[PDB]
């Protein structure tokens, strides 16, 4: 990252501090790479964040200096497009099922984030196009 | 029998 | 579906039958009749010679001869004609399809045994064969592992001592006294009452006056006494011509010669005596168990009174303290027959018989390695 | 190999055959960590592995990838204890257990939705047998049987009564008179045991015939094996057969008076057992059941006070006594009173059966000998004339009842549906369970040869090689129990033998077997005893009853004497229709069995099994130490584990492709060569893929972490936009 790519992170970064001291707890750190156009598995953050515990998790502060060679870390369509096809061949998914898989394998999400993210995707039937699916959220 | 009897 | 014959060759008698049987299926006299006269008729019936109880119907008219004499097959070509007659006519079964046992004393010369072998493979083609000894037989009769097993036939009289089914090969003993030489003494002082009897078909009649009228005496100079002083024990017989014969004294006399064989001129000892010695030879040990397990065996045992005698006299020469018992049940005459048919259906018996197979390898001297 | 942290093991419990473990730490090639609590555990100079918990108490024990003892042990559980469902398949054998609670189950409708459908269709229940059975027989004319086994109580006969009750409604007065010969059959041939009341000692065949367009015609009834021993003797708190003690309870009652009986206690045959009544079952009552059941059945008034007049016969003649007179003499004292009774009920001279009771009779062709015989000779012959009398009043029985059950129209063809003991074991062993095992023995060489035919079929359908499949042999153990220099001829002859006793009969066992087969073997610390290796377990029979049991022989003069009688008409009837009067029990049982399985050889079997889940009865509640002996005495455990090898898995193509496709015959055997190295663990048919022991859990394995892996990518990608939006809103 150049001096003006730092500046636009170190922005964004601050409107993530919610204490005032210039820091993020680590359990926001992937919601801030993830913000700032990284798409790091759950895995791949706490690694870079060094597997924390619960504890340092929730109490252990970073500066945004120290976040950022995290950020790098982690930094470093046909494989997307694969994956959404494991679940189809017609390019369909039932709604049902993706529920279901989305909030039960993989990086579970709740059922409300899958509302959130299922919203506008899915036609009558309830079946989702997924590589255009896949394009708005690689956007 | 053959000696000290008739059989 | 195939079941041993059990044939037994007497001196006097064939019997014989099927294994399993309660009792033999035929039995006749072992008896060969040839003719003896002018032929008047054409037309009359031919046949070379009647066996068994054919020529016992024609015996004025035959000769007759036994083949066996004191147990020894004396010569062959009748009595292969007795198990022809046996075989075919008595029993109606073919002799090819059947294992077959045969029976024979204890001590008889030894190719009486390899012949009488032979004849069954090289004649008949039986099977399997067998051979055994007669006083083994009276034991399984009787129901018992261990006894001195007494037995008088027609031709001959032998001990032998087994003791817990294991016999005594050096104990044994063998009287040529029989019942036929009962039959020649009773003859020859029945003639001193002024009845003479000569001829081979006029000795069955003589036969059949010892068998009905013959009986022991318990004490034989007081029976000898009772008999001079008194008609009392004179009994009289009819004649197939209808002719009666009256005999007195006599008719024990006869009997008491098997317990005194100086009568007919034998060196050695009553039939009492022989038992004793035999009992004698024995282990200590066993002589208890011999001494109740006294068995009568063969058809010359049959008199009345034998039993009494036999135990009054041996308790004569036993130390006292031991109980002297003496068993004779009636079966005795068959039970040989009947013992032999017991043992020929035992399982583990099936595992020894002489084969033909084994037979042919081997050669006829295999009966003395493997039979006894 | 495969095993993680968070798979799972089974371990050994000493009140439970197998328990639950949670395998903590994976490991390479001496000891295994594990969680319950906590435990490590040892490997010794590998545990069971288990089933991923989708495929359990799936409806056919062989659906699961992994087959052992444990989980078809589990699996049994569950199915009775959770979901209610006792019926269970493994294979082609039905496995049945016990609800010991009524259910719905049985309804109409389950029966009219059962009709006409195929195996795997629907779910296990008896009618699926019995369908499968009538739509085979039409397929072709060969007759269909159906074989019921199991031990004492286990629900047999209940079983098979459903399974009569699917014909009756299915084809269908027959099912009337069928049910209600029950309590007849069960009144002459059950009998009370220590492991249970109500065990049935003989083994029991209906026939159920049809028309050429299976209507359905009427039935016949057959018998084998009957237990006659059980007449003479019994074992400690066992009891001679049910009639005897209803008789006896009876007794007061105005109509049997004549026959003058005692108290259950009183007769020799009821009191050697020591156990006059069973349990809350009123027997006095219960004969009313039966004497209903004969009379619906046809058994007129006039007979059936006949046949109460011979088993008290029977009783009469235990009681009867013998003094000894000298060694080899037995007599009958001067006068005997039950003798008297016995005489007055048969109307035998008293003077004559005293006569021929006390002697025996020897005859030749040309001379007839009357033998003295001693009391122990006396007594076996006594004995064996009772046994000889219930043997023959049964089988007349019988053949009064198979009357009602004929129809005069001819069948064209009947299915048979039969009730049998099932292999047994008994903490004393004796000539009766002998027998027992020994016809267990024949009818799992039957099961296992059709098994064995069946797969052969099977696998010749389709291309495979047959030489793959492999059966187990049991013939050895046959031609030992059998077969000539056998246990059963060494008894026969030491029967003959003239002195002979369990010391010198086992005397002989050892001498012809001891080391001459693998399958015969002496308890080391008894001569008594001798160990026989039968296909579920080895099993230690003791000599000291055999000889007594053993032994039949009837003179033909007492025969004679009975046949004599006019008092009435039943007496000389039964003895209508020599060697057999020689014959043994050990004979008269193998020619029996022989006569059995002639009769199911012709015929196409099918199978059930039916096992007791506790010693002690509660309702709808599962034990399983005793499951566990009963499922190897079914022998169903060893037929689990031959099944383990060689190709336990089927699956469609079609089925195959779409879900292992996340990864057209040559396609999916693409994907099978790229999934699995080795082509050794599977097998291709025309229409199916066969694989080896839990291949397909593997597979499995191999799926779900495709799909974790994909999961996890889609999650990643959602997470990264959804929190770029979550910044965008945190600028808004
Ligand atoms: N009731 C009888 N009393 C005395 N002797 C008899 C009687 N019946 C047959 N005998 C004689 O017994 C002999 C037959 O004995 P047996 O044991 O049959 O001889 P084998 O068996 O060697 O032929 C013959 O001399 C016969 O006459
Ligand atoms: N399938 C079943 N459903 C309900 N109850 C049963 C079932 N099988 C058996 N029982 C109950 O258990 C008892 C014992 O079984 P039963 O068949 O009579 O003895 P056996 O197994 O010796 O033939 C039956 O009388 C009945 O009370
Ligand atoms: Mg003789
Ligand atoms: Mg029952």
């Amino acid at each position: 990252f150049n001096k003006d790519q730092l500046e636009e992170f170190k922005e964004a970064f601050e409107l993530f501090d919610r204490v005032g001291d210039g820091k993020i707890l680590y359990s926001q750190c992937g919601d801030v790479m993830r913000a700032l156009g990284q798409n790091p598995t759950n895995a791949e953050v706490l690694k870079v964040l060094g597997n924390p515990k619960s504890d340092e998790l929730k109490s252990r502060r970073v500066d945004f200096e120290t976040f950022l060679p995290m950020l790098q870390a982690v930094a470093k369509y046909e494989d997307y497009l694969e994956g959404f096809r494991v679940f189809d061949g017609n390019g369909k998914v039932m709604g049902a099922e993706l529920r279901h898989v989305l909030t039960t394998l993989g990086e579970k999400m709740t059922e409300e984030e899958v509302e959130t993210v299922l919203a506008g995707h899915e036609d009558s039937n309830g079946c989702i196009n997924y590589e255009a699916f896949l394009k708005h959220i690689l956007s | 029998w053959x000696a000290x009897c008739p059989a | 579906e195939t079941t041993a014959l059990v044939c037994d060759n007497g001196s006097g008698l064939v019997k014989a039958g099927f294994a399993g049987d309660d009792a033999p299926r035929a039995v006749f006299p072992s008896i060969v009749g040839r003719p003896r006269h002018q032929g008047v008729m054409v037309g009359m019936g031919q046949k070379d010679s009647y066996v068994g109880d054919e020529a016992q119907s024609k015996r004025g008219i035959l000769t007759l001869k036994y083949p066996i004499e004191h147990g020894i097959i004396t010569n062959w070509d009748d009595m292969e004609k007795i198990w022809h007659h046996t075989f075919y006519n008595e029993l109606r079964v073919a002799p090819e399809e059947h294992p077959t046992l045969l029976t024979e004393a204890p001590l008889n010369p030894k190719a009486n045994r390899e012949k009488m072998t032979q004849i069954m493979f090289e004649t008949f083609n039986v099977p399997a064969m067998y051979v055994a000894i007669q006083a083994v037989l009276s034991l399984y009769a009787s129901g018992r592992t261990t006894g001195i097993v007494l037995d008088s036939g027609d031709g001959v009289t032998h001990n032998v001592p087994i003791y817990e089914g294991y016999a005594l090969p050096h104990a044994i003993m063998r009287l040529d006294l029989a019942g036929r030489d009962l039959t020649d003494y009773l003859m020859k002082i029945l003639t001193e009452r002024g009845y003479s009897f000569v001829t081979t078909a006029e000795r069955e009649i003589v036969r059949d006056i010892k068998e009905k009228l013959c009986y022991v005496a318990l004490d034989f100079e007081n029976e000898m006494a009772t008999a001079a002083s008194s008609s009392s024990l004179e009994k009289s017989y009819e004649l197939p011509d209808g002719q009666v014969i009256t005999i007195g004294n006599e008719r024990f006399r006869c009997p008491e010669t098997l317990f005194q064989p100086s009568f007919i001129g034998m060196e050695s000892a009553g039939i009492h005596e022989t038992t004793y010695n035999s009992i004698m030879k024995c282990d200590i040990d066993i002589r208890k168990d011999l001494y109740a397990n006294n068995v009568m065996s063969g058809g010359t045992t049959m008199y009345p009174g034998i039993a009494d005698r036999m135990q009054k006299e041996i308790t004569a020469l036993a130390p006292s303290t031991m109980k002297i018992k003496i068993i004779a049940p009636p079966e005795r005459k068959y039970s040989v027959w009947i013992g032999g048919s017991i043992l020929a259906s035992l399982s583990t018996f099936q595992q020894m018989w002489i084969t033909k197979q084994e037979y042919d390898e081997a050669g006829p001297s295999i009966v003395h390695r493997k039979c006894f | 190999e495969l095993y993680t942290k968070y798979a799972r093991v089974w371990i050994p419990d000493p009140e439970e055959v197998w328990k639950s473990a949670e395998l903590l730490k994976d490991y390479k090639p001496k000891v295994l960590q594990l969680r319950l609590k906590d435990l490590e555990y040892c490997l010794d100079p590998l545990p069971p592995l288990r089933n991923p918990d989708i495929l359990v108490g799936e409806n056919d024990l062989t659906a699961l990838s992994y087959l052992h003892e444990p989980a078809v042990l589990h699996n049994l559980k569950v199915r009775f204890i959770d979901s209610k469902l006792i019926y269970t398949y493994c294979g082609i054998v039905l496995v049945a257990i016990n609800p010991y609670e009524q259910l719905p189950i049985y309804g109409e409708d389950i029966i009219n939705a059962y009709s006409g459908q195929n195996m795997g269709d629907m779910d296990p229940h008896i009618f699926a047998v019995a369908e499968e059975a009538y739509k085979q027989m039409a397929r072709d004319e060969r007759n269909q049987s159906i074989i019921v086994s199991g031990e004492s109580g286990a629900g047999k006969t209940v079983s098979a009564k459903y399974a009569m009750r699917y014909f009756a409604t299915v084809s269908g007065n027959v099912e009337e008179k069928v049910l209600a010969s029950n309590p007849i059959m069960e009144s002459i041939g059950n009998a009370k045991t220590t492991r249970n009341d109500n065990s049935s000692r003989f083994g029991k065949y209906i026939e159920i015939g049809f028309d050429k367009r299976y209507r359905i015609i009427g039935a016949n009834m057959r018998t084998y094996l009957l237990e006659k021993s059980r007449v003479v003797f019994q074992a400690e708190e066992e009891r001679n057969y049910h009639i005897f003690y209803q008789l006896c309870a009876s007794a007061a009652l105005p109509e049997f008076k004549t026959l003058r009986l005692g108290n259950a206690n009183y007769f020799h045959y009821t009191k050697q057992g020591g156990s006059p009544v069973i349990d809350g079952i009123d027997d006095a009552k219960e004969m009313v059941n039966t004497r209903q059941a004969c009379t619906l059945l046809g058994i007129s008034d006039s007979y059936q006070m006949g046949i109460f007049r011979i088993l008290a016969g029977i009783l009469h003649l235990g009681n009867v006594e013998f003094a000894s007179r000298d060694s080899d003499s037995c007599a009958i004292p001067p006068k005997h009173d039950p003798l008297t009774i016995f005489c007055d009920l048969m109307g035998v001279d008293y003077e004559e059966m005293a006569h021929w009771l006390c002697h025996r009779k020897l005859a030749t062709a040309t001379e007839t000998y009357i033998k003295p015989i001693s009391k122990l000779h006396a007594i076996n012959a006594r004995d064996a004339l009772a046994k000889h009398i219930y043997a023959n009043l049964f089988n007349w029985i019988v053949d009064h009842v198979n009357k009602a059950l004929h129809s005069t129209v001819k069948q064209h063809s009947f299915i048979g549906v039969l009730d049998i003991y099932g292999f047994e074991t008994f903490e004393i062993n004796s000539f009766e369970q002998f027998c027992i095992n020994y016809a267990n023995e024949k009818l799992q060489q039957q099961f296992n040869m059709h098994v064995f035919k069946l797969e052969q079929e099977e696998y010749m359908k389709e291309q495979i090689p047959w030489t793959l499949i492999d059966f187990y042999d049991n013939q050895p153990c046959i031609n030992l129990i059998e077969a000539k220099m056998g246990v059963l001829d060494l008894l026969d002859e030491e029967c003959k033998m003239p002195k002979g006793s369990d010391d010198t009969w086992a005397q002989k066992l050892y001498n012809t077997h001891l080391n001459k087969c693998a399958l015969f073997e002496k308890p080391r610390l008894s001569n008594k005893a001798f160990i026989i290796k039968h296909f579920a377990d080895k099993v230690e029979y003791q000599c000291e009853g055999f000889l007594e049991k053993n032994k039949d022989t009837v003179y033909e003069e007492q025969i004679k004497v009975l046949k004599s009688s006019k008092k009435f008409k039943l007496l000389p009837e039964l003895f209508q229709d020599s060697k057999e009067h020689k014959k043994t029990v050990g004979h008269q049982f193998r020619n029996s069995l022989h006569l059995l399985m002639e009769t199911l050889n012709a015929t196409t079997p099918h199978y059930v099994r039916c096992i007791k889940p506790n010693d002690f009865k509660f309702p709808f509640t599962f034990d399983e130490k005793r499951a566990v002996q009963q499922l190897r005495a079914c022998g169903v455990l060893e037929t689990i584990r031959i099944s383990a090898a060689g190709f336990p898995s089927r699956w469609t193509y079609q089925e195959f492709f779409s879900r292992y496709r996340v990864l057209r015959k040559q396609t999916c055997k693409n994907v099978l060569e790229k999934l699995i190295l080795d082509k050794d663990k599977y097998q291709f048919g025309k229409t199916k893929i066969f694989f080896r022991a839990g291949q397909v859990a593997y597979l499995e394995k191999i799926r779900a972490d495709k799909l974790r892996a994909a999961c996890i990518r889609i999650q990643k990608t959602i997470r990264g936009w959804l929190m770029r939006k979550k910044y965008m809103r945190m600028r808004r």
